[PDB]
């Protein structure tokens, strides 16, 4: 999952 | 009184076989010389169709040579690869790490691009949560620079852009100091969110390069933060593009009065090194519509600017995009006669439910607008090609051009010890270049580069610098001169060559002839 | 009747000074117009002669001009300055490392390859044992990449070479992805073991650059191992050459459908930049064998590639070696007509003996390999200076040629922070770039790329890729066009003149002293 | 009897329309044939005067052609960018760290160098010490590398310089190993101290580069001691100037026999890479002073070198200079003829007491000095705008000259890993480097390398090593040739074209007209 | 203070 | 020693  | 005439004419002309014709006792001998006559006149009238149509080729020729005129010295545009400033990037970063949510920090700054960036990023932030694993060829492509470009206000872009303060250390011009305010002049680009373009100011403070153009320029990254892990900023990189992930400075030389483009043109700096500029001037000058093509103006334009060739290509490709995609290009020029057109990126279709659901209605809008990309890119790659396009688009060379012919060469500005050391000092103590952000506005990035640039790290901080030199290496230019190959004048000369050759009327003999065709009037 | 016809001629002819002759009825009247015609003949001779040899010079002209006609995108050769593969590398590094002895080592590895550069290797172990410290600049040469690519099978080193798909990360051209398979042709050189040329296929997954060829390139060394001490490894290294111990790209830029010679041509890039090549197309035609010198073929060749003089020049180059040598030299093309000929790196004639003991016969046979080399690099230096050997081989320019003028520059390609963050993902989770090696053939590759360039380290790793930029800076080009500077049309007419302008003569007047002497034939 | 002379030429002339006039039996046809002839006759003159002055714009013409014949190989001047020696910079280091004060220091080594640095310096220690803080400028612009090269010998100063041996670690040309000693020349130049110059030898020890020239050249400063704090070492660096602080090596490219001027002309390469100069030769012939304007000789000069326009023109730059402030710049050529003119940089005024007093006196002779250079620095970037003054110097282009286009071009010399340890092992155990310092007269050079070299740091150590490659890469010169545009024959032939086509009038017919004047003459 |  |  690419955070922000 | 036909035999009359003639006979009259036959004693008394100029031209050379008809006399015998006319006089010829023999009849063997008029049959020859009858044959000589018409034979020569045959062979003259190819020759003269032949000259006649060569000088209708409307020929053209050139010429090349050195000239001791100075040309004007060149407009030096400068662009950092990099888009925004170190400290908005940095409180954006931090932002994030805070809380990763883009809709709670709507609220969080009081910058007004910070604000917008948010607002903008909050409208895809449930999309890129539920979908970036399915479709992330497409995220990446709507979180790229253009696309912020394209939906913020330039005027609020620029406010978190780099700055001419915080991105020139210092500048120098024929032994003198540059004045900043007066000499650079601000324009927006998609990509290099803020360039600036430097005008020539001769002498009317005396130091720095005696025969040219020299600047020391912050175009390094190395204070920006080191994540433990890969993290999604949009905004900052643009998906599958030439000058991406770059970091150091674009420098485009051009002729003063000109708009650059440095997403295609001009050179690229490394941060950590001095780049010289050899300029080599050229000047080309060329011939209008019956003796080539040249134009004076742009087909597409207001004519402010001087004409480029460029100029015209790039608004023909926007106009042949318009056209077919229904949308402009934010990477290419706005046609003028088409303010009302939207860019090809624009997200203002998107509800403002986007923020809170990854719906499916969401999800199409996602996609139109990827495919309303894709659409210009497969224009705009296909369009050059195609000559019968370009053609209708009469972009023709500019009639009177100066040309740059570039020598490219690098070396290591900070040199290790002493050297680099008094580097360090006239940046730091002499020029104080850390004290410009002492401000009320900028008491961040002040408290950054104090704890950067510090005396005891000098040999890794100055290796984000560069220095640009731009100087005219030859004082001659080369001129290279079109010109009509075959004047009125020579087809003249040679026509009268041919006639002499072939016949030996003479112009003369020519109103002799026709002093024998109104003697026949008269009879 | 000599005096009968002479006076009718006289009376009744164009020409003249000849009638005031004939027709002089004062003596010295006589002598003077007779001095002046002879003269006039005279001088016309004179003129006549100068502009017939002028003509005879078969002169040259030439003309320059820009033109909107597009040249076919240049063929782009890439080569890793690297020979053979890291992993490879590292597995010959270890095994020297657990046993020194390349005699052991030949039944160790299953990779052919490997068994035949041990088998090699083996012939000179005991020689360099015994007598490094005497003839250190033998053994040096002996080890050469070029001995290698002289004595094992090139389909053998291919597999051991640098391979397609751990070299080209990623590659664009006009906004759409390569298809690697179709677009990179691979090709052996005796240096740059393998190399690969792009061959552009346009538009029928659209993305990257629009206007041009952009590529990411593994290049760097930084996962080969760091020895404790300096160890041998032959065939990696070239005593003293220009291009050795290099680390980067070699990009040759040349015309479609001919073949690159990398070590003597081309640009280099350094890993960790991003490298644009602004393409400056230029053509010349040229004027056959009375005009001037120019082929459309090679003398030497089979004529199935374009012609270029590199061509021509390396294989004259090439006689002259095996002339005086006896042998080839390995980094020239091979003469079609002599297949038989042995390289000079050749070392077949070695005894079995020599990988057991260091006898005199031995070093007789190193020594006799090290003069082959010797002559032949004499002679290739040599050879090019002598202006009459050259002009034995018929190595005239070719006849229409495009060549590219190349405006180089560089960038530092993954920025520090967040842009270089962006970068790394793209490469290692949207390409899934080390998962090309998660098979059965490469599984130790896979755990080294998995290893070296994992997340925490890639502001380190990340510097061993490079970017190539390579698109067409203008649009335009620099036609230069020879032509033959005195046509036969030309000369008719310029005699004309001088006929007119000397004695008033015209081609019937020509005829008329034709009739002339036929009357006086009559008789 | 004018009316006798006259029907006399009119009967038997050559001449077209003159006849018909004079025998015109019609009143009407005496005045049209009288209009005709004199309506030609005027529009004769009218384009003879056009051609007549065409000649006489001495007009010029050029050609562009590839030629065969081979220029002679360029010689290369190599400077390195620090100007002093490593162990000399590093001594005087020590020393200031040792003891501050300059003057303690004239008696504390035997190098000649140091004694007169100190003691130049120690003239302006109290000044530094008492005004730094409110003059930092000046004392930056005192302390720089120009005023040390224009108060101390040259000869003195070329023994702490950068040495030969300590600066060319390899070299070799055309397969074979250069002898430096016959090679190189060395010259000195006001800011790069010491530059050597090599100049070709063809063969009469086979290896190296087979078609061109390779070096590797020390030029790093990773060495030098790294100073906890900024301290002050006068003579290193130069303020404000485009060449400050870099790192790496300067080369010129220019033709044999020819002075170099590496401040404003060569190409700069950065330690650590390899560098490859792709050289293009051109030449050009020009034409003299009516058809043009070319030189083969300085105006300024004693003919002794080869004639460049850049030597003309800085020898009239130092020429303002003397008018303007009495003094000549000491980065430009001293004039022949005034060899009793001071530098501008002098400060053999300063008294004694200015080492142990802060004077008003000895500020004053500061100030002047500053001021001094200040007048020369604006007189240089003032003079070359000013046309007058320029063309007033007489600087025509040389009448043969040759220029040589270089495509640059860079790459990481020194790779990670094995292929850099062969090359390590090149240079330090088969060449062995470092035991050319293992000398009395270098004990402390050897020690350092030794310390800084080893083994076990070279991966960092190589680093401060780069490599140069200089080679032809195109065997045919591009010519470029002016000539006349219209020759006298060309102008003969165009007039008797005109007399033809306008008259009918031969030259023939010009002595008959001749004859007519003098028949009335004799009447 | 710029010691030398 | 050179090894190899
Ligand atoms: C030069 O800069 C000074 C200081 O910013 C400014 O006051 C002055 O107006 C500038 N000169 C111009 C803009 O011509
Ligand atoms: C000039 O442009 C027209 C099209 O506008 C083209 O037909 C013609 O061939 C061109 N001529 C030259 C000399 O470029
Ligand atoms: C070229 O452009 C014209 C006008 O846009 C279009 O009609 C034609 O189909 C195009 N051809 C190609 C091959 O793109
Ligand atoms: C920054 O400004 C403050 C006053 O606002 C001043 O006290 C401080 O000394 C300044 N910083 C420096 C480095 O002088
Ligand atoms: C100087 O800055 C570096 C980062 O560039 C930092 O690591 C170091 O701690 C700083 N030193 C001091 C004394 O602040
Ligand atoms: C393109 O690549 C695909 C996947 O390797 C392959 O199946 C296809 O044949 C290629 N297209 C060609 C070779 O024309
Ligand atoms: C053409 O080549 C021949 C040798 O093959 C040479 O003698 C002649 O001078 C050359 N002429 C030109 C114009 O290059
Ligand atoms: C030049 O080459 C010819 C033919 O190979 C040879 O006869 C002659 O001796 C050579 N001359 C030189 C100086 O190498
Ligand atoms: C490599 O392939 C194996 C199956 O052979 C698979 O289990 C593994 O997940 C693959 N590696 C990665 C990183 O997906
Ligand atoms: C990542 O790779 C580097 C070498 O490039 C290595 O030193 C480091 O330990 C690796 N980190 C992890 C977590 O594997
Ligand atoms: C070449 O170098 C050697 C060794 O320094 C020297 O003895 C010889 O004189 C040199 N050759 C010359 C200077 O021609
Ligand atoms: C040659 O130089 C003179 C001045 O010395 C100048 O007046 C003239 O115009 C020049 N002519 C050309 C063709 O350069
Ligand atoms: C140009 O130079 C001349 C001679 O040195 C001088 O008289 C004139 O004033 C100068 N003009 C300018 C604008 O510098
Ligand atoms: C340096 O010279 C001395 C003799 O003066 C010698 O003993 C020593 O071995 C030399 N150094 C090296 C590395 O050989
Ligand atoms: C090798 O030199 C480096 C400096 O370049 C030094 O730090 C290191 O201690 C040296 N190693 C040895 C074994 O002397």
């Amino acid at each position: 999952f690419m955070r922000f | 009184a036909i035999r009359d005439v003639m006979t009259k004419f036959a004693e008394q002309t100029t031209m050379h076989g008809v006399p015998k014709v006319i006089n010829a006792k023999s009849s063997m001998g008029r049959l020859f010389w009858s044959l000589v006559c018409l034979a020569a006149g045959a062979m003259f009238c190819l020759q003269m169709s032949e000259v006649l149509q060569r000088y209708f080729s409307y020929p053209k020729k050139v010429t090349v040579e050195v000239v001791p005129t100075p040309v004007p010295f060149p407009s030096i545009s400068i662009c950092n690869m990099r888009n925004l400033d170190v400290h908005i990037l940095n409180t954006l970063n931090r932002m994030f790490i805070e809380d990763d949510r883009p809709f709670s920090n709507i609220n969080k700054s009081e910058h007004e691009f910070i604000r917008a960036y948010m607002k903008k990023v909050a409208k895809y932030a449930p999309l890129f949560w539920n979908y970036q694993d399915e479709y992330p060829e497409v995220f990446q492509e709507i979180f790229s620079r253009t696309t912020f470009s394209a939906n913020i206000d330039p005027e609020v872009i620029a406010l978190a852009a780099v700055q001419l303060e915080g991105f020139v250390v210092n500048c120098h011009y024929a032994g003198h100091r540059c004045n900043k305010t007066r000499d650079f002049y601000r324009f927006f680009d998609p990509y290099y969110f803020n360039c600036f373009t430097y005008k020539a100011h001769e002498p009317t403070l005396s130091e720095g390069i005696e025969n040219g153009w020299s600047s020391i320029l912050l175009s390094g990254s190395g204070m920006l933060d080191k994540n433990d892990e890969i993290r999604m900023l949009p905004g900052l990189h643009e998906w599958r593009s030439a000058v991406s992930a770059s970091e150091g400075v674009r420098v485009v030389i051009h002729p003063p009065s000109t708009t650059p483009y440095p997403f295609t043109e001009g050179y690229d700096v490394p941060p950590g090194f001095s780049a010289s500029f050899g300029i080599h001037p050229r000047r080309n000058i060329r011939i209008g519509p019956p003796h080539g093509n040249c134009s004076d103006k742009n087909p597409f334009g207001d004519g402010t600017e001087r004409y480029r060739l460029m100029a015209c290509q790039k608004m023909c490709m926007q106009h042949y995009i318009v056209e077919t995609c229904g949308c402009a290009d934010v990477g290419l020029p706005k046609l003028p006669l088409q303010a009302n057109i939207s860019w090809c990126r624009d997200d203002d279709n998107f509800p403002d439910e986007c923020m809170f659901t990854a719906s499916e209605e969401c999800l199409q809008l996602l996609m139109q607008l990827h495919n309303r990309i894709k659409c210009a890119r497969s224009i705009k790659s296909k369009i050059t090609k195609n000559t019968t396009a370009m053609e209708a688009c009469n972009c023709f060379p500019p009639c009177d051009e100066v040309s740059y012919d570039v020598s490219y060469s690098l070396s290591k500005w900070p040199s290790a010890g002493y050297e680099g050391d008094a580097a360090y000092f006239d940046v730091f103590g002499i020029e104080k270049f850390n004290e410009r952000f002492n401000k009320t506005g900028t008491q961040g990035k002040y408290e950054l580069f104090t704890k950067y640039f510090n005396v005891s790290n000098r040999e890794e901080s100055m290796k984000d610098f560069a220095r640009l030199n731009v100087y005219i290496a030859d004082s001659n230019v080369v001129k290279t001169q079109e010109s009509e190959d075959y004047t009125r004048n020579q087809l003249v000369s040679d026509i009268g060559g041919q006639l002499g050759l072939w016949v030996g009327i003479s112009l003369i003999t020519l109103a002799e002839v026709l002093e024998l065709i109104i003697d026949l009037f008269r009879l």
